[PDB]
């Protein structure tokens, strides 16, 4: 337990869990929305996924 | 049954990164998932690929088998649309690789990691900072032949006749191959599987075929006997001055034939394509996955 | 040449790939006509077979969508060589037997497969609650001491897939068996059909290592070669073959020393360390749900692979 002949500055990192608020003006971003087509991915054998 | 996978690009896509994926329309490509959507993550050969100096082939091939398979269709800003490969459908795959070998007539394609350079087959992705890479898709014997020269530069490498055995030779150009220095444990292990099946066959391998090639070589030559030099082998000489005996011969044989057929499935590494009616004039195939 | 355009008008549409639904729950009829698959059981009626479409050429069409219909393999058995308290999802194998002229067949459940490994030398007490004697099933085949001493019994048994119909004869019993394709029931209310394999005879080597995850992962059964008589495992993998029988062989590198340590291979057939066959593909995602099979007795641990699509393969030899 002594002294050595350096020093050492112990940098880490420490996770926050926070709750953010999101503000937005409005009209600021124009979207389209498209159309919701359905499809069929895969026959398998008992159940065929959409 | 709807085959269409759109990968949506986090970011945008210069004009000159489109001009050259817009050359590689119809080359087969790898994805991570089967899904609907999916991210340019996973995409392509370039995750177990990185851009570093050593490669490992087998771990790409490992990959391969792994992961699905499909085809480029569709890229555009921001999003480029795949079409996936599932066994059971049939599908038009386009020759569109630069190093151009030249298919057979319904002969068998075969996908493979990119033996002839990093740089060769890829597109450089700035904007998405990535990179996909695009394996090379040649016919099956040629498939073959550059993996055992592979198999052949890896056992080799404690010896060194490098060009005789780093370069691939077609009838339409032969062609360099990037050779690396050590697969690792993985191409160890492939190594170490056929060393098994090799020294197991220098076990049970009948001695009354070397006893004809043996009279043989003395007897005839042939362009499979011009390779020894008209000098029989001297294993030749101490192993056939046994007799011979037919019970033993067919008792070899039934486990011969028994270990050349997984010996065969030791070379089927990476998905196989079985094509149909190829067009020399289009060059597209009707091809389907076996 | 107009009565070619009405015979491309009964040839052209295909089922639609793509359909814009605005809402679900209008639940319009061209969505209906979507995701409507035409049956395979009807009643016997004109309405009902018309309705259902079974008279149609080929595939179902009322009056080629990536579906294949399943082949059946139809089986006579003796009445004491199976046991009707078998479930219905349970992969079997057919022995070659060496008569010219048989008749009667020999099937086995890996219940039944494991008692021709035990006598002579948990699953072993369902196993051996199940089928009282062994040698009514060790005469099945008839020579399985010489079959197994000259390492030939991995190509005198084949495999047959999944069990489906069993009905319950009292002598010779007639069970049927999908040997590929799309693995369902052939019951009037068409309920579904999981593969059932003992859990101790089925070691998973996805989880034995401990990010690509693929559709398709197949289902291997093992024979191997032991000094403690033969053994019938049963793999999940999500690999290909080439990828299988370097993992399977790297699985059983303790056993091939062990078998090498206790007998030394005086002759040369003995080599080989048994074989490997891909049983079929299934979902790699609600794959092998584990449940249990209770005889009256007691109860064994036992997975459920369920939606099988059952391909056979030839044997594969792992050395």
């Amino acid at each position: 337990k002594i002294h050595p002949g350096v020093a050492m500055t112990v940098v880490r990192t420490d996770e926050i869990l926070s709750e953010n608020i999101l503000f937005s003006s409005r009209a600021s971003t124009s979207m389209f929305i498209g159309t919701p087509n359905v499809s069929r991915r895969e026959a398998r054998v008992d159940a065929v996924t959409f | 049954m709807d085959l269409k996978v759109v990968v949506s690009l986090s970011s945008r896509l210069y004009t000159d990164e489109i001009a050259k994926m817009q050359q590689r329309i119809g080359c087969i490509l790898p994805l991570a998932s089967t899904h609907g959507t999916q991210n340019v993550q996973g995409l392509g050969l370039g995750q177990v690929y990185s851009l570093e100096t050593v490669p490992d082939y087998v771990s790409m091939y490992n990959y391969l088998s792994d992961c699905t398979l499909a085809v480029l269709d569709e890229v555009s800003v921001d999003s480029l649309i795949l079409t996936k490969i599932v066994p059971g459908q049939t599908y038009a795959i386009k020759n569109k690789y630069q190093p151009f070998f030249q298919w057979h007539g319904t002969g068998s394609l075969s996908v493979m990691p990119p033996v002839f350079g990093r740089e060769h087959a890829t597109v450089k992705l700035e904007s998405n900072d990535v990179d996909i890479v695009f394996p090379m898709v040649l016919p099956t014997p040629i498939a073959e032949e550059v993996l055992q020269k592979i198999l052949l530069f890896n056992v080799y490498s404690r010896v060194v006749v490098h060009m005789h055995l780093g370069s691939v030779s077609y009838l339409g150009h032969h062609y360099e191959l990037a050779l690396p220095e050590v697969p690792g444990p993985l191409g160890l292990a492939l190594l170490d599987n056929l060393s098994l099946y090799f020294c197991i066959m220098v076990t049970l391998l009948p001695r009354a075929s070397m006893r004809l090639v043996r009279g043989l070589i003395r007897h005839e030559h042939h362009d499979l006997l011009n390779l020894f030099q008209e000098m029989v082998p001297d294993e030749i000489a101490r192993i056939d001055l046994d007799d011979l005996s037919v019970a033993d011969d067919l008792s070899r044989m039934r486990v011969m034939m028994t270990y050349l057929q997984s010996l065969a499935s030791l070379f089927n590494l990476g998905p196989r394509l079985a094509t149909a009616a190829y067009s020399q004039e289009t060059l597209t195939a009707t091809c389907w996955l076996r | 040449r107009r009565r070619l355009q009405r015979r491309i008008a009964g040839l052209l549409p295909p089922p639609a790939r793509r359909l814009n639904i605005s809402r679900g729950s209008e639940f319009t009829r061209d969505v209906r006509g979507l995701v409507e698959e035409h049956a395979q059981a009807s009643s016997l009626s004109a309405a009902a077979v018309w309705r259902a479409g079974l008279l149609a050429p080929g595939e179902v069409a009322v009056a080629w969508s990536g579906w294949r219909p399943p082949v059946f393999g139809d089986f006579l058995i003796h009445a004491s060589s199976f046991n009707n308290a078998e479930a219905t999802g349970t992969p079997l194998f057919q022995f070659k037997q060496s008569d010219p002229f048989s008749g009667v067949d020999a099937v086995f459940t890996p219940l039944s497969l494991f008692i021709l490994m035990n006598h002579g030398r948990g699953l072993t007490r369902m196993a051996n609650l199940l089928y009282d004697s062994p040698a009514t099933l060790a005469d099945l085949v008839p020579d399985f001491g010489r079959l197994v001493a000259d390492r030939r019994f991995h190509n005198f048994i084949t495999p047959v897939g999944p069990l489906v119909e069993n009905i319950k004869s009292t002598y010779l019993n007639k069970i049927t068996t999908v040997v590929h394709g799309p693995v369902v029931s052939k019951a009037i209310p068409r309920s579904t059909v999981k593969v059932t394999v003992p859990q101790e005879a089925f070691v998973d080597l996805d989880a034995w290592l401990s990010q690509p995850c693929p559709a398709d992962a197949r289902l291997y059964v093992a024979l191997t070669y032991e000094e403690a008589g033969p053994r019938f495992t049963f793999f999940q993998s999500s690999r290909g073959h080439c990828q299988i029988m370097n993992i399977l062989r790297i699985y059983y590198s303790p056993s091939i020393m062990h078998r090498y340590a206790v007998v030394q291979p005086l002759h040369i057939e003995e080599l080989t360390f048994g074989a490997v066959a891909c049983l079929g593909t299934f979902s790699a995602t609600d794959g092998w749900r584990r449940s249990a099979f209770n005889y009256r007795g007691s109860s064994l641990p036992v997975v459920e692979i369920d939606s099988f699509y059952s391909n056979v393969s030839d044997w594969e030899v792992i050395l």
